[PDB]
Order: C-alpha cells, then sequence, then structure tokens
C-alpha cells in the first residue's frame, strides 16, 4: 500500500508545423513516488496537450480555372472570313487562380490556340434532328416543375478540308467549326428553328436540408 | 469567434475528422487550408480551402413507386472566405429535379366473385368446423394487387351425432 505521484514534467516539444496551427505535448512519469504491491495509483493524466499558433499561412497551389470562351475565328491582314474556305486561328484563355504564399506556380499552357473556319450567321442548309433526351424538372423547388425535350434544325456543315497545310507554321494542322449559323429547312409544326413540347413532372418532392430530410424521414 | 479546429475535412460525406480543440479563432484555423471547422458540434462541417461546389449527391427514392415521380439530388458549395460559382455563399444549396420510374404498372385491387357453396361439416361426429371459399378474380388484380379481406370464412357446425363410444 504504497501511494504513487507524478514526478516532473519533460521538455515539451516544439511546434511541430511551419504554418498555421499545431499540437505540442508534454511527458511525465510516475517515477519518483513508485506504486507498490498494487494499492492506489498515479491520478490525473500522464500527457498534457496544448495548441501553439504560427502566425503564418499556409501555401496554397493554384489550380486551373475552365477554359474560356473561343475568340472569333479570324485571319490576319483579311478582315471577316466568313462562310468562305478561309482558314484561321482562335484562341482560349485559362487564368490560374489561388496560388497564394509562395505555392506552386500552375502547370501547363494557359493558352489554347487551334485552326478554325469561321460560320458566324452563315445561312445553312438544314434538317430536323430527332427528339432530344427528356431535360431536368425545372424549376427545381420552385412552382409547378416541367420537363422539356426538343428537335431543333442542325445545319448541314458544307464540306470543307477538316486537315490544311499551314505555310506560316509548316504544319498539317486540323481544322473545326465556330460560330452560331441560321438554319434554313421547311417548318415543323410552326416553327422554324426549334420546336419543343414541356410536360410537368409528378409527385414532386419538397427541397428541406439534406441532414433535416434525414432527421425528417426517420422521425416520421 | 472560437469554433472547434479540426485537422482533416473527409471528402464525400463532409464530416470534421480529427479533432485539434477549441477556442480559437476561424481565421487562426484556416491558416492551413487543409483544416476544416465546426461551430457549436450541431453540424455543418467546413473546409478551410477556398469555396467550391461539392459533388451531386445520389438520387433520393422516387417520391412514389408507382408511374411518373421526381426524385432530388443535392449540391453544397463548402468552403471559407469566398465564393462558389454562381456569386454564392458557402452553405447554400442547388438542387435537381428529374422524372423518375420504378415500375410501369401499378397495382389495382381485384373485386370478389360471388361465394363458394358452404363446404360439408370437418367431421361426422360431434363439433366440426364449416368453411367456404371465393376466388379473387372478379375482376382479377393487375400488377400487385390483392382483394381486401379474406378468400375464406369458417364456422363452427354441429352433426348432432354421437360419436361411438
Ligand atoms: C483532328 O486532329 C487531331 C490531331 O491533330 C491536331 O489537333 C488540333 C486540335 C490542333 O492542335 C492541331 O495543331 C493538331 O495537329 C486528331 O487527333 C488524333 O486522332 C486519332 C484518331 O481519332 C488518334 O489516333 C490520334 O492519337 C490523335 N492524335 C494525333 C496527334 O494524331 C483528330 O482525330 C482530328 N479530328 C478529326 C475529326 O479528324
Ligand atoms: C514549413 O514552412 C512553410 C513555409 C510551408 O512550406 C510548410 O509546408 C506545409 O507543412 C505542413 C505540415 O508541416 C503541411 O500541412 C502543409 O501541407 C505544407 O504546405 C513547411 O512545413
Ligand atoms: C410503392 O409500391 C407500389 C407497388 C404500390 O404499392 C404503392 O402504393 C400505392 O398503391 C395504390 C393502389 O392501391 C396506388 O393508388 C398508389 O399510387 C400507390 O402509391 C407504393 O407506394
Ligand atoms: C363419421 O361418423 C362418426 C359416427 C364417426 O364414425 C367418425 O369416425 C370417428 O372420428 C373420430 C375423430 O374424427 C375418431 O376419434 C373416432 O375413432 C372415429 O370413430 C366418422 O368420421
Ligand atoms: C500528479 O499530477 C497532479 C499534480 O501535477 C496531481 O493530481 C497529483 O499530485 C499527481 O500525483
Ligand atoms: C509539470 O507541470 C508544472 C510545471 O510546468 C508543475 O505542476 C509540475 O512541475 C509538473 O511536474
Ligand atoms: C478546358 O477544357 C476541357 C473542357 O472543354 C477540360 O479539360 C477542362 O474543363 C478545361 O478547363
Ligand atoms: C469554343 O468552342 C465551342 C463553341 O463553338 C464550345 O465548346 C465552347 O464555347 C468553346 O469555348
Ligand atoms: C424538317 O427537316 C427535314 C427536312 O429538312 C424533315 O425531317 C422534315 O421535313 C422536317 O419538317
Ligand atoms: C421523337 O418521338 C419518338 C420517340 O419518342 C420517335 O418518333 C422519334 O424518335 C422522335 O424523334
Ligand atoms: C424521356 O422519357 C423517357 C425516359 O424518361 C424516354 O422515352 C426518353 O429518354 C425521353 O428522352
Ligand atoms: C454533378 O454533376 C456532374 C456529374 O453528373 C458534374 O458536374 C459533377 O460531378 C457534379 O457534382
Ligand atoms: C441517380 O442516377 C444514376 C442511376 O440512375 C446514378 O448516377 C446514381 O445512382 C444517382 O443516384
Ligand atoms: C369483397 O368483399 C367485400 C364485399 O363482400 C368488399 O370488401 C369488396 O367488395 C371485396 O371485393
Ligand atoms: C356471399 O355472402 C353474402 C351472401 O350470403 C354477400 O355478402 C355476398 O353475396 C357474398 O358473395
Ligand atoms: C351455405 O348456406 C346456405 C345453405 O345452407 C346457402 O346460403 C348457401 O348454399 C351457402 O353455401
Amino acid at each position: 500500500g504504497v501511494a504513487g505521484g507524478w514526478g516532473p514534467w519533460g521538455p515539451v516539444s516544439p511546434c511541430p508545423v511551419t504554418c498555421g496551427l499545431g499540437q505540442t505535448m508534454e511527458q511525465r512519469t510516475c517515477n519518483h513516488p513508485v506504486p507498490q504491491h498494487g494499492g492506489p495509483f498515479c491520478a490525473g493524466d500522464a500527457t498534457r496537450t496544448h495548441i501553439c499558433n504560427t502566425a503564418v499561412p499556409c501555401p496554397v497551389d493554384g489550380e486551373w480555372d475552365s477554359w474560356g470562351e473561343w475568340s472569333p475565328c479570324i485571319r490576319r491582314n483579311m478582315k471577316s472570313i466568313s462562310c468562305q474556305e478561309i482558314p484561321g486561328q482562335q484562341s482560349r484563355g485559362r487564368t490560374c487562380r489561388g496560388r497564394k504564399f509562395d505555392g506552386h506556380r500552375c502547370a501547363g499552357q494557359q493558352q489554347d490556340i487551334r485552326h478554325c473556319y469561321s460560320i458566324q450567321h452563315c445561312p445553312l442548309k438544314g434538317s430536323w434532328s430527332e427528339w432530344s433526351t427528356w431535360g431536368l424538372c425545372m424549376p427545381p423547388c420552385g412552382p409547378n416543375p416541367t420537363r422539356a425535350r426538343q428537335r431543333l434544325c442542325t445545319p448541314l456543315l458544307p464540306k470543307y478540308p477538316p486537315t490544311v497545310s499551314m505555310v506560316e507554321g509548316q504544319g498539317e494542322k486540323n481544322v473545326t467549326f465556330w460560330g452560331r449559323p441560321l438554319p434554313r429547312c421547311e417548318e415543323l409544326q410552326g416553327q422554324k428553328l426549334v420546336v419543343e413540347e414541356k410536360r410537368p413532372c409528378l409527385h414532386v418532392p419538397a427541397c428541406k436540408d439534406p441532414e433535416e430530410e434525414e432527421l425528417e424521414n426517420l422521425y416520421f | 469567434d472560437p469554433v472547434l479546429c479540426f485537422t482533416q475535412y473527409e471528402e464525400s460525406s463532409g464530416k470534421c475528422k480529427g479533432l485539434l480543440g477549441g477556442g480559437v479563432s476561424v481565421e487562426d484555423c484556416c491558416l492551413n487550408t487543409a483544416f476544416a471547422y465546426q461551430k457549436r458540434s450541431g453540424g455543418l462541417c467546413q473546409p478551410c480551402r477556398s469555396p467550391r461546389w461539392s459533388l451531386w449527391s445520389t438520387w433520393a427514392p422516387c417520391s412514389v413507386t408507382c408511374s411518373e415521380g421526381s426524385q432530388l439530388r443535392y449540391r453544397r458549395c463548402v468552403g471559407w472566405n469566398g465564393q462558389c460559382s454562381g456569386k454564392v455563399a458557402p452553405g447554400t444549396l442547388e438542387w435537381q429535379l428529374q422524372a423518375c420510374e420504378d415500375q410501369q404498372c401499378c397495382p389495382e385491387m381485384g373485386g370478389w366473385s360471388g361465394w363458394g357453396p358452404w363446404e360439408p361439416c370437418s367431421v361426422t361426429c360431434s363439433k366440426g368446423t364449416r368453411t367456404r371459399r371465393r376466388a379473387c378474380n372478379h375482376p382479377a388484380p393487375k400488377c400487385g394487387g390483392h382483394c381486401p379481406g379474406q378468400a375464406q370464412e369458417s364456422e363452427a357446425c354441429d352433426t348432432q351425432q354421437v360419436c361411438p363410444e
């Protein structure tokens, strides 16, 4: 029946981190007064913890934003190349965002170029597409959601070369089509461009918090 | 205002894992953008990373097990100090509602036909049971219907005959 107690607390650990918050701890022993024959023990905790606060933020590596909108398809020293066999070059832009506190720079080309034709506002013969896939019930949670599918008059793109030898770049680069044409086609039920049809969605569920909807169905 | 500061944010489920402790400001906790925080411990664990839309949850069960219905799924803006895409503050919700169809047809219960004749008594001496039965075929049910009630009734019958000793 010997009562143990604590000895001196040892050295506190240094703040293990170089940014933000971290945790330190001190270690003591029950070595100076020792518990003999199993009677009483040491009261307490043999480990205290404490937060240490580095006042410096952590690095945050920048991430790529999504691609911008394709620029207008043009050609140097020729003005508008619309509805013509004139391959141009259009560009796109990304933004590196979020880099702070000596974080790594974004890795990759921030620009993107490709060769193109220009069919901006060009009158093209068209043909009526089949019924698109039934969309989402919109407005979601709003009054009376409704779906919508649609057939639209798709243009027949002109048979232009999709593979062109660029003389300035000395490369055989691909060429795609950019722009909003004006598709000509026989009317489909009083409409020349797009004919849709809506149907109401049935038995709409109410919109509540995902925790609240979980606790509501559990309780009934 | 102090908050509970957690060391890791679990993606896919939104829980605050690995508690570093409490009684520290939100600004100090989120110096390390890999951390996460929860206030009053009621819920709503927010990571310290810049705000970005979470993933679309799985589709909720269809609002009805019968014919065309409607099902939701959510998406929360998670982060701290900033906005998600849409000029949206952290914590808001966005929903998509979709038409669902678990099964084609739906249970239409039927109607009982006429009662069948009473069967004879179940015994030839002392007392027994008399039973009559009917069918659920006027009209017959489609998909998973069933007539309301029981397809047979029973009742006691007395033969008025003593058994051989
Ligand atoms: C269009 O061409 C690409 C590759 O060639 C060009 O891509 C442009 C975007 C531009 O950057 C230009 O400078 C570049 O030269 C074709 O990709 C190839 O596709 C085939 C089959 O689909 C694959 O087997 C190849 O691996 C793949 N890459 C390469 C380098 O050849 C693409 O198919 C083509 N599109 C069409 C419709 O013809
Ligand atoms: C100490 O110096 C800082 C300038 C950063 O470079 C620190 O990097 C960070 O270290 C902690 C763990 O110690 C990680 O949680 C962070 O992801 C990391 O950015 C460095 O340790
Ligand atoms: C989900 O499962 C189905 C098989 C039905 O049992 C649904 O129950 C309800 O059945 C009646 C028919 O008596 C229908 O009118 C209802 O539309 C349907 O909700 C069940 O919810
Ligand atoms: C019909 O007629 C009665 C007069 C009896 O002969 C019946 O047989 C008896 O049935 C009971 C139990 O059902 C038995 O305990 C008797 O042993 C038997 O005699 C008969 O079915
Ligand atoms: C050790 O810890 C504390 C003192 O720091 C007390 O609970 C007790 O003296 C124990 O021996
Ligand atoms: C450790 O902690 C304090 C000193 O910081 C005292 O209570 C005692 O010395 C214990 O061993
Ligand atoms: C732009 O390019 C494609 C989408 O067109 C993806 O790789 C990504 O979204 C990038 O930002
Ligand atoms: C450019 O190309 C098409 C539009 O022609 C789309 O994929 C998108 O708008 C991109 O920016
Ligand atoms: C429009 O499109 C084609 C003809 O261009 C046919 O599918 C039909 O005449 C429709 O009205
Ligand atoms: C849409 O409607 C039916 C299919 O639901 C067919 O006539 C055709 O596919 C049309 O595009
Ligand atoms: C919408 O309706 C059904 C699916 O719900 C199908 O006929 C088709 O996918 C259509 O787009
Ligand atoms: C839900 O919607 C699409 C996938 O259906 C993606 O933009 C993303 O996964 C989002 O969470
Ligand atoms: C709903 O949609 C499909 C299944 O129809 C999956 O992406 C997933 O189960 C979601 O909840
Ligand atoms: C048969 O039983 C009763 C009528 O006896 C009703 O519940 C119903 O008409 C069912 O078909
Ligand atoms: C049989 O039982 C009574 C008549 O005895 C009625 O509820 C009905 O005619 C049923 O078929
Ligand atoms: C039994 O009861 C009477 C005859 O005893 C009638 O209502 C009918 O024949 C039933 O089956």
